[PDB]
């Protein structure tokens, strides 16, 4: 085990990238997007467990233009 | 002596997930606040047909390991074995014993 | 007297003092109930539709993270789904004491809250279910809209998150029990469960087979 | 059988309570008053309702063994209890996790 | 305390890999019905496995009214105590072994067996009478899937001229995707893969009582943290059983150059930061991109066929799946 | 954000009158009725729209009609005055209470501000009326909320 | 552990079986305490197949053997409990004294 | 590192003869029952430390997962909760048996420690699943023939002892003189 060099590479930047791509393309994203979108969750769990509780996917609010 | 290589690993893992209920149920127990079954044989009856056959898979994993360093003549023999246990297999089924 | 049905002055002082890791380990104890109440499946008049139509597909009922059980003792919540009868009013209190101790019931319908339409003149129906079990989030309309059931789910997260960690001694029942002896004449009991092979289907009674 | 009749105030069984598992006699009645604590009691009220527990299982000492018999017992210690309210004899808990004050809201007397 | 750094890094991917397993469960078994599925915790879902584990810690896990228990409390200590200790067997990764016992594929499947006593002394214990039934059914089913099963590993053992999990999967090293076993074995995979969805799946299993031939199942009267060892120790098999399938018939960390275009489930550039660590930790871990595909199948054939009762369940094991696992071990031989 | 500090406990004798905004789906508003809670102050969660003109109910005895349903007279249950009557109940070993208003969107805006000017005139009595949605949960005084 | 503790392990787990096999009043609990001597003919097998001819051994052979024997000694020894059962209702062996003399 | 395998082995030999005398014993059939399991398991770990890896792997397969589901099975076929409980049923005859199986015991201890055993220095075991495999087909091939034609017996015998007459239970079949389905002819008479 790596103390510090290859773990970080595993458990902190990469799965922060999966995030901002989660958010993006997960409910318009085709047949063929969807099904690799769950084999990077799949294999990035411990590092998306790390940074669960910071990234909050709630909608944002809405201008009411009308 | 003790030539098995390998089993230092074993007695440590059997502790530990050992250790997996009985610390559970402990670090849980410091955070929580007409009676008549049938008698119908077949619960013997499924488990008798198992026996018979978890003995037979024992009988046949020497041969199956070390089956490409003995030859022909060994699977004849071998092949009675099985032969003859297949017959107990379709005495099961003509029998009722296995019907549920 | 001054008040009728007065309430009495809490005497002791809820000395309730905790540090920050505390209190943080106990928005971890809050957040782990609130987020994942798994429901009893139960139901019993029209007001099961209107959840089970929750289960389905146009509302999702496991979003929240309530994934129905089917017994009581995996189950925590009960959503009190229907018209409760003075028989199905014992069957649900014994449904209701077998469960893990953190429960919260929430009401549903206008009968489980005062008998909606059956509080004028029913002749068996316990107007409303906390006569029986005590409930955390009441919910009137006849049906509520599955809309509306999951609302009722938004107030009671807010139910959970208020609870404390110590004072968890209040989660369990307690014992004032006394005995009396009395003077009852037993009677044998009348449902036994023959049907079919009673010995009075078989054959009509004589002294009425004659003119049938 | 363990024929019995479970309101929320008011819990009586046909056994006798021998460690939490009851088992079903022929002779007594078990009562546990608020099992739920949702009205706070005081050492008097505790005893109070013994005049009015032990009266009516000794008063409808007459009727046969069945479950409208013990809830035709229930619902009058239930009435008695109520009539402890609404003589201001004891109160509800504000220890309790749930509020919904099912025996009527606090009101003044003659307003 | 586990000073074994090798013992503590498999205790967390046998641990990571239930809430896999059930994150995976709420998604794809949501994704087949047209809904969501649970939002509103973690970002989408992530911490659904979490929250719903830890709060069976926080319930009161109380017994019945007349009930053994010395019984009831080593009811589910039987049923995960074997299966959590058969994950000494997979060795993922090619720099990576826990122990290389010199058996191993009939270790996992001696120490399978002794999840039926489990079945029965959690049946027996919670004593009701829908209890007993359900316990002496759900113990009368891991009986009849394990000699089909037991017949599969003879076959590719066989072929494999051992019975150590590393020289089997040392055999399908040499042609990377040409020599798995699957090619060789077509007939003894699906006897593998029936038997041991068969054990621990949720299709072939009475604990969803919709049919009302019992109550709801042998596990009716538990609660609380016993109940999760019986909820959270049913993944644990469906993952090893998954992995072992990975590791017999598919090969265990095998697979040619990787040396390829963007289309090999990664990124878009040849050599970024962001393929380097999806091979290193594929130089590490390979086998959990295969194992969560039959993880990924097992969840999915679950809404595929429908619930086959008790009356077919055994009319399968004993008169299908034991004469078929008899002829491809014969077939794997010469004859 | 995530690691709540008590914040939320001095922002309250503050101001005296907050302003919620929590996100929909509830769960989120609750754990800061349990810091203020943990400090002494007890709490009175009510419902704002079953709440009606606000003196007449908080400060006043008020009449409440029960339903006859036909088989009862017109009666009138004078309930005592909400905010008095849970204050002489509280001892004065602790702090005062609060009125934590749940669906406070449906309160009219001169209702707003008389649940402000009344915090302030009553001694130790707070209120926070859980006002509006948003994606975190933030908190202003009442007093910026109705000038908004 | 050397081979003396073994057999005095075997030994003495032979003669709770014994003990075992006389005194127990359940007909099934005769099964189990058979078992117990078809345990300790097991464990004195292989204990003089690891210090004993240790190159080839023939006593781990024949230890297998002895299983399979008992596996299908005890699934005979339930078929017949199984068939008084059926007839006298008990399970007593101080019920099966009929053919006395 | 050698004293760990002293240490295991005096826990597994009092893992076996505290649930040995929990199977005899006990007062309860299923508490006594489900301890065997314990013999079983604790045997079976006795058999890894005497380098005998495929005994042990077999004995959990067997005796655990076969015998003694086997005999938990026949357990909760009979309960029928009629203990009756007659200890003193006729005298003091369990009291007769602890002389003759401790009598045994200090009978084989004379005999074990006396004796002179030939102890090899020599490594065992060369992967004992090879040279127990050419051990079924070179030299113990008849009884691994004959192990065929037992257990075949075994299941011929053990169905038609324990299945239902659910075929004729009512069968008079013929007669010289009367004889009842499924029994012998000589009726019982007492003289
Ligand atoms: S109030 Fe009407 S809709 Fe609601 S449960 Fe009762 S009968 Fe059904």
């Amino acid at each position: 085990g790596v103390y510090g060099a290859l773990a970080g590479l595993y458990l902190l930047v990469v799965p922060a990238i999966v995030y901002a791509y989660l958010n993006a393309r997960w409910y318009v994203a085709s047949s063929f997007e969807r099904a690799f979108m769950y084999f990077l969750v799949t294999f990035f769990f411990p590092g998306l467990l790390l940074l669960a509780p910071f990234i909050n996917f709630r909608p944002q609010p809405r201008s009411l233009n009308s | 002596v003790f030539v098995l290589s390998g089993y230092e690993y074993f007695l440590g893992f059997l502790i530990i997930c050992s250790l997996v209920p009985v610390l559970a149920l402990a670090a849980s127990a410091l955070l929580r606040p007409g009676a008549w079954i049938q008698f119908n044989v077949r619960y013997y009856m499924f488990a008798l047909v198992f026996v018979i056959f978890d003995v037979e898979t024992v009988f046949l994993y020497p041969w199956a390991v070390a089956f490409h360093q003995l030859g022909l003549l060994a699977f004849i023999e071998a092949l009675i074995f099985i032969a003859i246990l297949v017959v107990a297999l379709v005495y099961a089924w003509r029998k009722r014993a296995l019907e549920w | 007297p001054a008040i009728l049905n007065p309430i009495a002055r809490p005497e002791v002082p809820q000395e309730l003092a905790e540090n920050i890791i505390l209190t943080s380990l106990n928005d971890v104890y809050d957040w782990a109930r609130l987020s994942s109440l798994w429901p009893l499946m139960y139901g019993t008049a029209c007001c099961f539709i209107e959840f089970a139509a929750m289960i389905g597909s146009r509302f999702d009922f496991d979003r929240f993270g309530l994934v129905p059980r089917n017994s009581p003792r995996q189950a925590d919540l009960i959503i009190t789904s229907g018209t409760i009868t003075m028989k199905m009013a014992p069957a649900l209190v014994r449904l209701y004491e077998q469960m893990p101790s953190p429960k919260y019931v929430i009401a549903m319908g206008a009968c489980t809250i005062t008998g909606g339409m059956f509080s004028s003149d029913s002749y068996s129906a316990v107007r409303g279910v906390d006569k029986l079990i005590p409930v955390d989030v009441y919910l009137p309309g006849c049906p509520p809209r599955p809309e509306a059931i999951m609302d009722a789910i938004v107030k009671l997260r807010k139910k959970i998150a208020n609870e404390h960690i110590n004072e968890r001694g209040n989660l369990a029942q307690t014992h004032r029990l006394f005995t009396a002896k009395h003077k009852m004449k037993p009677v044998p009991p009348i449902l036994t469960g023959q049907y079919l092979n009673a010995p009075s289907r078989q054959a009509p009674p004589p002294a009425l087979a004659a003119a049938m | 059988m363990l024929l019995k009749s479970t309101t929320r105030h008011v819990h009586i069984y046909a056994g006798h309570v021998v460690d939490g598992e009851v088992h079903p006699d022929t002779e007594t009645l078990t009562l546990n008053v608020d099992p739920d604590n949702e009205l706070e009691w005081n050492e008097a009220a505790l005893a109070k309702v013994e005049a009015k527990f032990r009266e009516l299982v000794a008063n409808a000492a007459g009727e046969d063994l069945t479950e409208y018999n013990l809830r035709r017992i229930g619902s009058d210690l239930e009435h008695f209890i109520r009539s402890l309210l609404m003589q201001g004899e004891i109160g509800y808990n504000l220890n309790s996790r749930v509020r919904n004050y099912s025996l009527g809201i606090p009101r003044v007397n003659h307003s | 305390l586990w000073l074994p750094l090798p013992m503590l890094m498999m205790l967390i991917v046998a641990t990571v890999g239930v809430l896999v397993a059930v994150w995976l469960e709420r998604k794809i078994s949501a994704a087949v019905q047209q809904r969501i599925g649970p939002e509103y915790i973690g970002p989408l879902g992530i911490l659904a496995p979490l929250a719903d584990g830890l709060k069976l810690i926080f319930k009161e896990d109380v017994l019945p009214a007349n009930s053994d228990r010395w019984l009831f409390t080593l009811g589910p200590a039987v049923v995960v105590i074997p299966v959590f200790l058969s994950y000494i067997i997979v060795p993922f990764g090619q720099n990576l072994l826990i122990s290389n016992l010199a058996m191993g594929v009939f270790l996992w499947i001696a120490l399978s067996s002794i999840a039926p006593i489990g079945l029965l002394m959690a049946g027996y214990a919670s004593n009701n009478k829908y209890s007993l039934l359900g316990g002496l059914r759900a113990a009368a089913q891991s009986i009849s899937y394990e000699i089909p099963l037991a017949l599969a590993v003879l076959a590719v053992a066989m072929m494999s001229n051992g019975l150590g999990t590393v020289e089997i999967v040392e055999q399908q090293s040499q042609y990377g995707i040409l020599s798995w076993n699957v090619w060789r074995q077509p007939i003894g995979f699906l006897v593998f893969w029936i038997a041991a969805l068969a054990e621990c799946e949720r299709l072939p299993f009475d604990l969803p009582e919709a049919e009302e031939e019992l109550v709801a199942g042998y596990q009716t009267e538990y609660a609380g943290m016993k109940f999760a060892l019986f909820y959270l120790g049913a993944y644990v098999n469906l993952v090893l059983s998954a992995l072992l399938v990975s590791v017999l018939y598919f090969g265990g960390w095998s697979f040619p150059i990787p040396l390829e275009t963007i289309a090999n489930l990664l990124g878009v550039s040849e050599t970024n930061p962001f393929l380097q660590i999806a091979f290193a930790v594929l130089g590490i871990t390979m086998t959990l991109i295969k194992a969560y595909f039959f993880v990924f199948l097992a969840i999915l054939l679950r809404w595929t066929v429908p619930r086959v009762r008790i009356d077919q369940l055994l009319d399968l094991g004993w008169k299908f799946l034991l004469p078929v696992g008899l002829v491809n071990l014969l077939l794997t031989a010469g004859l | 954000g995530l690691l709540a500090g008590y914040q939320f406990v001095k922002d309250l004798e503050s101001a005296g009158a907050l302003a919620l905004f929590v996100p929909p789906e509830g769960g989120f508003e609750g754990r800061y009725q349990r810091r203020l809670r943990s400090k002494g102050y007890t709490t009175l969660p009510m419902s704002a729209p079953g709440l009606g003109d606000l003196a007449a109910y908080l400060t006043q005895e008020h009449g409440i009609r029960p339903a006859h349903t036909g088989k009862e007279d017109i009666r009138v249950y004078f309930q005592p005055p909400l905010v008095t009557y849970h204050l002489e109940n509280l001892p004065p070993n602790a702090k005062g209470l609060v009125l934590w208003l749940i669906d406070g969107k449906r309160l009219s805006k001169q209702e707003f501000a008389y649940l402000a000017q009344l915090t302030q005139t009553l001694p130790k009595f707070k209120v926070v009326v859980e006002v509006g949605g948003d994606r975190v949960v933030r908190w202003e005084p009442l007093a910026d909320w109705v000038a908004a | 552990m050397q081979l003396t503790y073994v057999l005095i392990l075997a030994a003495l787990l032979f003669c709770i079986g014994i003990y075992g096999l006389v005194t127990s009043r359940n007909a099934v609990r005769v099964l189990m305490s058979i078992e117990l001597l078809l345990n300790a003919v097991n464990l004195n097998l292989i204990g003089f197949a690891n210090y004993l001819d240790g190159q080839q051994i023939k006593g781990q052979v024949f230890a297998v053997f002895v299983i399979t024997v008992a596996a299908a000694e005890a699934a005979v020894g339930l078929a017949i409990i199984l068939a008084i059962y059926r007839n006298r209702d008990t399970v007593d062996m101080e019920k099966f004294n009929l053919l006395k003399w | 590192a050698t004293l760990t395998q002293t240490i295991t082995f005096f826990a597994l030999a009092a893992a076996v003869i505290i649930a040995a005398l929990g199977v005899v014993l006990l007062d309860n059939v299923v508490y006594s029952a489900f301890l065997l399991g314990g013999v079983f398991l604790s045997i079976a770990g006795l058999y890894i430390l005497m380098n005998a890896d495929f005994v042990s792997a077999a004995q959990i397969l067997i005796y655990v997962g076969a015998v003694n589901v086997l005999i938990l099975f026949a357990i909760m076929l009979v309960n029928k909760r009629e203990t009756y409980t007659p200890v003193p049923g006729r005298w003091l005859r369990q009291g007769g048996a602890a002389v003759v199986s401790l009598g045994v015991f200090a009978l084989l201890t004379k005999m074990i420690l006396q004796t002179p055993w030939q102890l090899s220095s020599v490594p065992p075991t060369p992967d004992s699943i090879t040279t127990i495999g050419q051990h079924f087909f070179s030299d113990f091939l008849l009884p691994f023939e004959l192990a065929s034609v037992l257990l075949l017996m075994a299941l011929i015998g053990a169905v038609v002892l324990a299945r239902r007459e659910l075929v004729l239970e009512p069968e008079p079949i013929l007669g010289e003189e009367v004889v009842p389905p499924l029994e012998l002819p000589e009726r019982p008479r007492e003289p």
